């Protein structure tokens, strides 16, 4: 699933469009 | 696609590579160009006044 040198991470859905 | 996720990253990196051999080669070969012309200037400035 793609499109140091890049973020990865995780976060609640409460979150998500914010 | 998703392999074309790859298509953007593998290839730019590629090109950092590429222009990183171009800053360490083109430099390069001025230091065998540098190393050499001056190198082979000396005896020949020996032998121009060694003629004399």
């Amino acid at each position: 699933e793609f499109f140091v040198n890049y973020v990865t991470g995780v976060i609640a859905r409460d979150k998500v469009a914010t | 696609s998703q392999k074309n996720g790859i298509a953007t990253l593998l290839q730019a990196e590629k090109e950092a590579h590429e222009i990183v051999s171009k800053a360490r080669k083109y430099r390069q070969d001025k230091l065998k160009q540098a190393k050499t012309d001056a190198a082979k200037e000396i005896d020949s400035y020996k032998i121009q006044k060694d003629k004399e």
